[PDB]
């Protein structure tokens, strides 16, 4: 099994368009993931929150979707709850809050897409792995 | 010669059956009060609230145990570090319920076991011998350091030093392999090679001396006869011995030297012993064995498991179950 | 003097040879990618 | 002393060292290519880091027959692709 | 009678540097090749076949978790011979089968074999007493008890250890969580014996060394000591009156003494054989019935015994799985013991 | 080759440096030499700190131990430990660094250039370890330095920019400390305290005040002794107790050095005044504290009644009372009350937590803090995969706290058995048997038998 184009092939939006990803842009993504996020979400789940993971199937669910680039990037700016109702950058790491969240202070643009991009992919490797928690380490 | 005069050479003297000394003035009170306790609830003592929440563990012969699962139990974890004397509690019942007599019986033995230590240094001095026998058990009194005390320390409470028991010591053993993977430290792997290679040496030793114990008896007594206590002469050929062994494997690797193979038989399982405490004493502060979980990934990014794997999902296993009722949130930080 | 080739040479050969060709194997692995 | 020279003797000669100069780096360098031309994966049988699974399976190719299990192995290495 | 019989006697008993004699021709090949075994498929050969494992330097593993793993649970007993017919005389398939395991197994069986049939040959040139070969019983009684008996008496070779660090590991665990094996009595006295052996071993070195006579004037006392000596370099009288006040008793007896430093930890190791004997069977020390009809009548008792079962059922369930892939145990979320919250 | 071999000397090579015991000059060379490499290490090892260090991650993410130790003296720092200016960190780095080739000259100078012996050079430098009087001169010297080393501390403190006080109203800041505790009922009472859970002994310092105010007493404490012990030389009483020899001599300071090893060790795990958790990570009891904090704040946003929740044992599933009475924070962590911590105490009240403040009263920055300081536990593998041993790889993480308490409590252990060793050598020798016992004078022969 390889690490092609089909696996890093993921959704940009929510109307149906799709890109794809270098294995550079995957590689730096899994990164900067460890360097920003896996403190809390490593493997894909929330250890200040177990109820939400980072399964796209949660994901596509959350208002508005984050299934997609576009809706994980904008998480990663202006985060909200589940259900879209309020804002949270006070309390988690974004674009907006990164003078309290000092390491999201030397993220750009193009780091926001790798992140995304590899929190798109790496379920479709590790499958229930990804957000399943110690059951299937 | 005054009274202070006579009691000290009392105290020092080298004739009584059984050496008192400055170290066994200390020594002898604490021992005597850690062994009655120990021996009165060992058979007697009332369950304890061991984790502090209301879930008594029974340790005593007398409410339900044999040899083997008896236990005196540690003091409760709503206590943590906090010193309980019998004075603190209200009543003797209280005491009990709370693990009282675990810490009466720990800090008089560790205090009385350090002054043992000091007590072989003391008689060496007396009698005009090297002073080092103590260096030599100060690796296994380091080793009841590190389960009774170093441990309580670092995860703040006594409730998870070693029970006194033979089942309560297994399951101090499981549960440190699932918080810290202890077998996949080098520090216990090192202690291990201390047992192993102590065991091993020890054999070999009694062996090879066995071997070559000089003819001194007929076939129908033992050969033990051919020794006498305080004769001169050696009662054993160590040329012989070094003959055979260093055919045995090649020439250079068997000693003739009785002297440094003593403090080879020495040195190896102190040395071994005291890398395994350290283990139990740095594990105390949660820097844990390897983790090489999930260290195996193939091309797609596919976990490939070893046989590291393998104890990960072991040690899962223990981590879930231990103390079933005590965790209200995810992660069992101490 | 002395001889070249004794039990002590072959000995000697058949563990240090093999070792020192699964040294050089062991160490080309390090540089292998995923 | 059982006849043969003394090592101190042997590994301190020059001719000790001219002729292990070339006979060590000769077999370190045979053992890297044993790896680097790929040939020890084939002699002994062992996967690549792209060939544990097929591209979307992920089941174990698990021996399971004692006197077909060389054929169940070829099997399921045909189906690598 | 000089044949050459006789002459072949004399040259494999020649006094050289690595002694050969006639064990050697077992000792030596055997020994060699349960070695270079290892060490090749540490190296160079996978699990993934057998268990579903990678266990060589070759795909990443490093000297804590190579192995060489069981065969297949399906290969039964099979000697696994190179020209059997289970591998047909291939070597590639021989070892993706698991036949190293078998191949350093009982190359090393007969290895131990020649070992102590050379502590027997060369004691009987020498001119020494055999216990040291004596001595080597309990090793062997281990090593067969562990890696021989116990598969035989379960379902496959599979079940044996595998020979790695982190292999040996996942079987001492596999023994608590499914042999309860830390209450064994057979085992606690093999505790007993290496434990007691490793005591032995540090108190009569240090004692050597601390009652040594001043037989020379330098600080560093290991010169002050000939090996053509007859006298006793250090003082049994100083010795004995030592312990005698330190602890109570004391050895007087200088050939007990040795004879007891070798009679503890062999005995030690013979017990924890005879234990394992058992767990070839599952005639396990896994429960005491009567804290089980307490417990199941009374959920207020409770025991380190009972704590330590929930704790082996735990083991069984979790690791269960991935250890035994054959099975095919397949256990959902919802069936998993679990404390709370973890 | 004066004393160079085992004949000369009696000592073999791996004892070698027992050659040096009456060869004051050489002797001064080999702890100049020593000294030059503590200075190198300190300056080396910081420079390689600063040449790693990101200063948007946190310290103890970057497994930093000397830069934290610099922070928290005041230098390149601002509120909430935010990193200011590196600048200082550079200078620390150099100057030891530049130091330590200096110490080394000197070091090797005296090795194997300068008088092996400084008795017939100089009366004033040389030495004799039996003389008592030069002996507490050269100690009383040293207390001198020490305590001027004490005061420099609070010149810091009082004149020079401050200290990094965690504790300051504001989320932590450097500040100039103005009135230092000099009760000595304050500073004195520190040292009366049980060790045990709840009291602390001398590592429950938990303010500024009271830490420049000791170093204050400690400074005039040093200089008076060390003055004391020029003009003084000891008493009888002291003369008939110990052993006077040079190893007799490192034996006692093996024997002090292990005390402050296992203070240190204790210092480091529980202490975060004197070592910030903004630099330092989060202690064990606060990591702990700071995941029932989380799980408060989580499930109390869902809308749990928070004092009233009952737990599957009957105890409070979030809150419960300590064995005293105190409101403390519920499961396992139960054993941390005693757990002081800037973030945590605006919630405290008279009977403990208070129910009120709970519920109307928590700040985001302290949600952050505690969700911080809950993914920050120290617990990690050898290799550094940060938490439970049951974790996956990915987060590269061992707290400096754990780095510097397991260090240290080794070198405590080993140093403990260092003083046995050479206490007790040191014990034989002055009698006469540390080689042996002589066969003509074997003192059990005298002895009447004991049966
Ligand atoms: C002391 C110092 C010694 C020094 C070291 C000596 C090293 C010598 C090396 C010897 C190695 C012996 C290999 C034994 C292999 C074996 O046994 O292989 C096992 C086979 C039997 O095969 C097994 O048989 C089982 C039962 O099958 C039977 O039942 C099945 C299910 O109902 C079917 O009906 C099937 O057709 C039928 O055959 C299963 O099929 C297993 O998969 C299969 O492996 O026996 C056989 O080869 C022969 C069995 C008879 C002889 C057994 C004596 C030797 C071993 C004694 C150990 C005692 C073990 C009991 C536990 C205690
Ligand atoms: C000459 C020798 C003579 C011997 C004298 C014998 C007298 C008794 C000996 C001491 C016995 C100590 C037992 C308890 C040790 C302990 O619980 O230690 C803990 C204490 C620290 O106490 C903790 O101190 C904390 C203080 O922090 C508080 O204040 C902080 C301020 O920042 C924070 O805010 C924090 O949140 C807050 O809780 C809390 O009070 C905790 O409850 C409390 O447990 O350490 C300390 O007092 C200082 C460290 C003491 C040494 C530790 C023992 C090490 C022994 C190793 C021996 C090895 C032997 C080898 C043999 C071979
Ligand atoms: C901190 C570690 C340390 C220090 C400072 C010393 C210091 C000393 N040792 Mg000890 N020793 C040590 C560790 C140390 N040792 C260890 C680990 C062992 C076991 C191997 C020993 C075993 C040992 C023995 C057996 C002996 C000593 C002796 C000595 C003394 C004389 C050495 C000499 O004359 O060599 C001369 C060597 C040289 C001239 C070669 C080069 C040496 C120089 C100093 C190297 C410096 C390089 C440096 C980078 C240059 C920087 C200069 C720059 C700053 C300008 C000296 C005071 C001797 C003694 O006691 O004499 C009375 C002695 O016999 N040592
Ligand atoms: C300030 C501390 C200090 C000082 C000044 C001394 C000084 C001395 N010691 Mg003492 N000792 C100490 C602490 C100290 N010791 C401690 C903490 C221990 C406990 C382990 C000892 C245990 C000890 C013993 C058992 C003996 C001495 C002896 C001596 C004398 C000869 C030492 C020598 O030449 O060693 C030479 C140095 C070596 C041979 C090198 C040792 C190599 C070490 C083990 C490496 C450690 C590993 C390293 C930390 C990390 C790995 C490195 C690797 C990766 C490269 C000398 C007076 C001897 C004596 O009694 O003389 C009177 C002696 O027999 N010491
Ligand atoms: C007080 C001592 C101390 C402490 C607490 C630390 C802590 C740390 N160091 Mg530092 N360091 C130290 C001394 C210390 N170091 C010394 C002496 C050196 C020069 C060799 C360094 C040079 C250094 C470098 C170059 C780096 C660090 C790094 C680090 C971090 C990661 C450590 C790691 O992964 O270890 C791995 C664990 C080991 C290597 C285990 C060693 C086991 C030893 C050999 C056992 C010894 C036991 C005993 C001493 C011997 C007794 C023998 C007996 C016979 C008596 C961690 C914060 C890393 C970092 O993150 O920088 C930002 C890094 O890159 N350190
Ligand atoms: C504690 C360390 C120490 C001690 C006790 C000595 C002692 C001695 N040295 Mg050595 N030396 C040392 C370190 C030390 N030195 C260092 C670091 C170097 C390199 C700079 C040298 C290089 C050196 C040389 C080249 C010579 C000596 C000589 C001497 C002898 C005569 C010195 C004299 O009378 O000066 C009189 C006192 C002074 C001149 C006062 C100097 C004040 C200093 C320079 C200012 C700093 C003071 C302050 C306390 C420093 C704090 C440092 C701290 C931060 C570490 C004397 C035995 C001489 C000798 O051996 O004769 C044969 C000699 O020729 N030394
Ligand atoms: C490194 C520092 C140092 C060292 C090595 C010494 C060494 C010495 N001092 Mg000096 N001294 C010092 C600093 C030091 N002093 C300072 C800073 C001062 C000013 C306060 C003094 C004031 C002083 C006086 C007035 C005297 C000495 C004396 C002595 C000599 C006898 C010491 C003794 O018997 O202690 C043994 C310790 C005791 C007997 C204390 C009582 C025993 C208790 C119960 C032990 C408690 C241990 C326990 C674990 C404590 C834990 C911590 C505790 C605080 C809770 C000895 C040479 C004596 C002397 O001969 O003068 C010339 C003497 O009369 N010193
Ligand atoms: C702990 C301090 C966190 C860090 C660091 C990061 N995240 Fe997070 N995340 C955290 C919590 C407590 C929650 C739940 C918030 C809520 O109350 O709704 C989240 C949630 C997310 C989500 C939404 C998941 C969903 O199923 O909807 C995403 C996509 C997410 N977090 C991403 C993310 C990234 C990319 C991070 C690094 C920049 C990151 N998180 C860090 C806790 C913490
Ligand atoms: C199997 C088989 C076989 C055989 C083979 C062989 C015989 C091999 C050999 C092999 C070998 C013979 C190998 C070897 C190797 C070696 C190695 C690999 C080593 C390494 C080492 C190291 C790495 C080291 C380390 C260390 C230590 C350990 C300690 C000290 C220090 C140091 C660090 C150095 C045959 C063909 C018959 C048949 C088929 C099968
Ligand atoms: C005696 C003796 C010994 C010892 C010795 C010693 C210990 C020495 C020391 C030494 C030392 C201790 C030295 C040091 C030196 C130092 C130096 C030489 C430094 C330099 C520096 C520099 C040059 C810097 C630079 C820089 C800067 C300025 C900036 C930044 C960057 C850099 C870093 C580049 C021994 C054991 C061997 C043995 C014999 C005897
Ligand atoms: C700084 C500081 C502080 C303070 C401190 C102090 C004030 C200290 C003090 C300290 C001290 C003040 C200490 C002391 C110590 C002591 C000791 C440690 C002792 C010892 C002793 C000994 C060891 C002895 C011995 C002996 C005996 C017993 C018998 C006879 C003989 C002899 C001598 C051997 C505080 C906390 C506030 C805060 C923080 C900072
Ligand atoms: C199996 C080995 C049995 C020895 S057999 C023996 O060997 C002799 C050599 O000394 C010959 O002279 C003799 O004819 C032969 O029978
Ligand atoms: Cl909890």
């Amino acid at each position: 099994a390889e690490l092609t184009p089909e696996v890093l092939t993921v959704p940009l939006n929510s109307e149906g368009k799709t890109i794809t990803l270098t294995e550079k842009q995957y590689l730096e993504g899994k990164r900067l993931f460890q360097y920003a996020c896996a403190s809390c979400h490593v493997g894909g789940i929330t250890k200040t929150n177990p109820s939400l993971d980072l399964r796209t199937e949660t994901l596509a669910l959350a208002t508005p979707p984050r299934d997609n680039i576009e809706g994980l990037v904008d998480y990663m700016k202006n985060p909200t709850t589940y259900d879209g109702e309020q804002e949270i950058a006070e309390v988690h790491p974004s674009l907006r809050s990164a003078d309290i969240f000092p390491k999201m202070r030397n993220l750009t643009e193009k780091d926001l897409v790798a992140i995304a991009g590899h929190i798109l992919v790496e379920p479709k490797i590790l499958g229930d792995k990804w957000g399943g928690g110690k059951v299937y380490y | 010669a005054n009274l202070w005069e006579r009691f000290c050479n009392w105290v020092t003297s080298t004739d009584n059956r059984l050496y008192v000394g400055w170290f066994g003035v200390i020594m002898i009170p604490t021992l005597l009060a850690a062994t009655i306790c120990f021996v009165i609830a060992f058979i007697a003592a009332p369950p304890v609230d061991i984790d502090g929440i209301r879930e008594p563990v029974s340790g005593s012969l007398l409410y339900g145990n044999n040899i083997i699962t008896g236990a005196v139990v540690p003091s409760s974890n709503a206590i943590g570090l906090h010193f309980y004397p019998i004075w603190e509690a209200a009543s003797l019942d209280e005491w009990l319920y709370n693990g009282g007599p675990y810490q009466l019986i720990i800090f008089h033995f560790l205090l009385g076991a350090s002054c043992y230590m000091g007590r072989q240094w003391e008689l060496s001095y007396r009698l005009g011998m090297r002073p080092w026998i103590c260096v030599a058990y100060s690796a296994p009194l380091a080793s009841a350091f590190a389960v009774f005390l170093i441990y309580p320390i670092g995860q703040g409470s006594f409730s998870d030093g070693m029970p006194l028991g033979i089942s309560g010591t297994f399951n101090f053993m499981i549960v440190f392999q699932a918080e810290h993977n202890i077998l996949m430290h080098p520090f216990h792997q090192l202690g291990v090679a201390g047992v192993f290679g102590g065991a091993l040496f020890c054999a070999m030793h009694g062996s090879l001396v066995t071997s070559s114990l000089i003819r001194e008896t007929t076939e129908t007594e033992s050969a033990n006869y051919g020794y006498k206590f305080g004769q001169e002469e050696e009662t054993y050929n160590i040329v012989a011995a070094h003959g055979y062994f260093g055919r045995l494997i090649f020439q250079y690797a068997s000693f003739n030297n009785s002297r440094s193979l003593h403090f080879f038989l020495a040195a190896w399982p102190v040395v071994g012993v005291w890398f395994a405490a350290l283990g139990i004493s740095t594990m105390a502060f949660n820097l844990n064995g390897f983790n090489f979980n999930h260290s195996v990934i193939d091309a797609k990014g596919n976990v490939i498991n070893t046989w590291a794997d393998i104890i990960n999902r072991a040690n899962l296993g223990m981590e879930v179950m231990h103390e079933r009722n005590a965790h209200n949130f995810p992660l069992d930080l101490a | 003097s002395y001889p070249i080739f004794t039990v002590r040479w072959v000995a000697v050969h058949t563990l240090a040879v093999p070792t020192i060709f699964f040294l050089g194997a062991i160490a080309a692995m390090q540089f292998i990618q995923r | 002393t059982t006849g043969e020279r003394p090592f101190s003797d042997i590994i301190t000669s020059v001719r000790y060292w001219v002729i292990h100069s070339i006979t060590i780096p000769a077999l370190f360098i045979a053992g890297w290519l044993f790896v680097s031309t790929g040939l020890a994966y084939d002699v002994f049988g062992t996967p690549r880091p792209d060939s544990y699974y097929a591209q979307e399976q992920r089941s174990i190719p698990l021996v399971t027959d004692r006197f077909e299990a060389k054929q169940q192995v070829e099997t399921f290495l045909e189906q690598l692709k | 009678e000089r044949g050459w019989f006789d002459i072949l006697d004399d040259w494999l008993k020649r006094d050289r540097f690595v002694f050969v004699g006639w064990s050697g021709i077992l000792l030596f090949p055997c020994a060699y090749l349960a070695l270079g075994g290892w060490l090749t498929g540490t190296t160079f050969v996978t699990s993934w076949y057998t268990h579903g494992l990678a266990s060589s330097y070759l795909e990443g593993c490093n000297f804590l978790t190579v192995a060489v793993s069981t065969p297949a649970n399906s290969m039964g007993h099979s000697l696994l011979l190179l020209w059997g017919p289970e591998a047909q005389g291939d070597f590639t398939r021989w070892c993706q089968l698991g036949g190293l395991w078998t191949f350093i197994a009982l190359h090393g069986a007969f290895g131990l074999i020649g070992f102590m049939l050379r502590q027997f040959e060369i004691a009987r040139l020498v001119g020494v007493r055999p216990y040291n070969a004596i001595a080597f019983s309990a090793p062997i009684a281990v090593f067969v008890s562990v890696f021989l008996i116990y598969p035989l008496g379960q379902s496959s070779w599979f079940f044996a250890p595998s020979f790695g660090v982190a292999a040996i590991f996942r079987f001492l665990l596999f023994f608590q969580g499914f042999h309860n094996w830390t209450l064994n009595p057979f085992h606690m006295m093999g505790v007993a014996g290496v434990l007691g052996g490793a005591l032995l071993c540090a108190i009569h070195g240090a004692t050597v060394e601390n009652t040594l006579f001043q037989d020379g004037e330098g600080a560093s006392t290991f010169r002050a000591f000939n090996p053509t000596q007859a006298e006793e370099t250090y003082s049994m009288v100083t010795a004995n009156r030592f312990w005698s006040q330190i602890f109570g008793i004391a050895f007087s007896n200088k050939r007990w003494l040795h004879f007891f430093m070798l009679f503890v930890p062999v005995t030690g190791l013979w017990m924890s054989a005879i234990g394992v004997v058992g767990l070839a069977l599952n005639l396990r020390s896994y429960d005491f019935i009567s804290q089980e009809i307490r417990a199941a009548e009374d959920p207020e008792f409770e025991t380190f015994y009972t704590k330590n079962l929930l704790l082996n059922e735990g083991i069984r369930a979790w690791m269960a799985p991935q250890d035994q892939p054959h099975e095919n145990f397949v256990f959902p979320e919802e069936v998993l013991p679990r404390g709370n919250a973890l | 080759a004066t004393n160079r071999d085992q004949e000369s000397s009696g000592f073999a090579w791996w004892a070698g440096n027992a050659r040096l015991i009456n060869l004051s000059g050489k002797l001064l060379g080999a702890h100049v030499a020593h000294a030059g490499l503590i200075v190198f290490w300190a300056g080396a090892m910081t420079l390689f700190e600063l040449a790693h260090f990101i200063p948007e991650k946190p310290m103890y993410e970057q497994g930093l131990i000397l830069i934290p130790h610099i922070a928290t003296l005041g230098w390149g720092v601002g509120p909430g430990g935010e990193v200011v200016d590196t600048f200082p960190f550079f200078v620390v780095g150099v100057v030891h660094l530049i130091s330590s080739a200096v110490l080394g000259f000197g070091g090797v100078y005296h090795a194997i250039r300068g008088p092996e012996t400084l008795e017939e050079y100089s009366s004033f430098f040389g030495y004799d370890w039996k003389d008592k009087n030069k002996m507490t001169t050269i100690l009383g010297f040293h207390l001198i330095v020490l305590g001027i080393g004490a005061l420099l501390l609070v010149a810091k403190a009082m004149f020079f920019g401050g200290l990094y006080d965690t504790w300051a109203p504001g989320g932590g800041d450097v500040r100039v400390i103005t009135n230092p505790t000099l009760d000595p009922r304050v500073i004195f009472g520190y040292l009366l305290k049980s060790p045990f859970g709840g009291e602390g002994w001398i590592v429950s310092v938990n303010n500024l005040e009271d830490v420049v105010g000791g170093h204050i007493w400690i400074g005039l404490i040093c200089i008076a002794g060390g003055i004391w012990h020029i003009l003084t030389t000891p008493f009888g009483w002291a003369r008939r107790a110990f052993i006077w020899s040079g190893e007799a001599y490192l034996s006692y300071s093996l024997g002090a050095l292990s005390m402050m090893g296992f203070i240190a060790t204790c210092f480091v795990w529980f202490n975060n005044t004197v070592y910030p958790s903004e630099f330092y990570g989060p202690t064990g009891p606060e990591a702990s504290q700071a995941q029932a904090m989380t799980f408060l704040i989580r499930d109390q946003k869902l809308g749990a009644n928070v004092g009233s929740a009952q737990g599957p044992t009957g105890l409070g599933k979030y809150l419960m009372r300590s064995p005293t009475g105190e409101i403390i924070f519920g499961g396992e962590t139960m054993r941390f009350w005693d757990f002081r911590g800037p973030w945590l105490e605006p919630l405290r009240g008279p009977n403990g937590l208070d129910l009120n403040k709970i519920k109307n009263d928590i700040q985001p920055w302290q949600e952050r803090r505690a969700a911080e300081y809950m993914t920050h536990a120290p617990l990690g593998s050898l290799n550094s995969v940060g938490g439970v041993a049951t974790e996956i790889n990915s987060v590269n993480f061992v707290s400096p706290r754990s780095w510097l308490a397991t260090s240290h409590f080794v070198l405590a252990f080993f140093f403990l058995v260092g003083h046995l060793w050479h206490a007790g050598r040191a014990r034989a020798a002055a009698a006469g048997f540390e080689k042996g016992i002589d066969r003509e004078s074997e003192p059990v022969l005298s002895m009447p038998s004991l049966d």
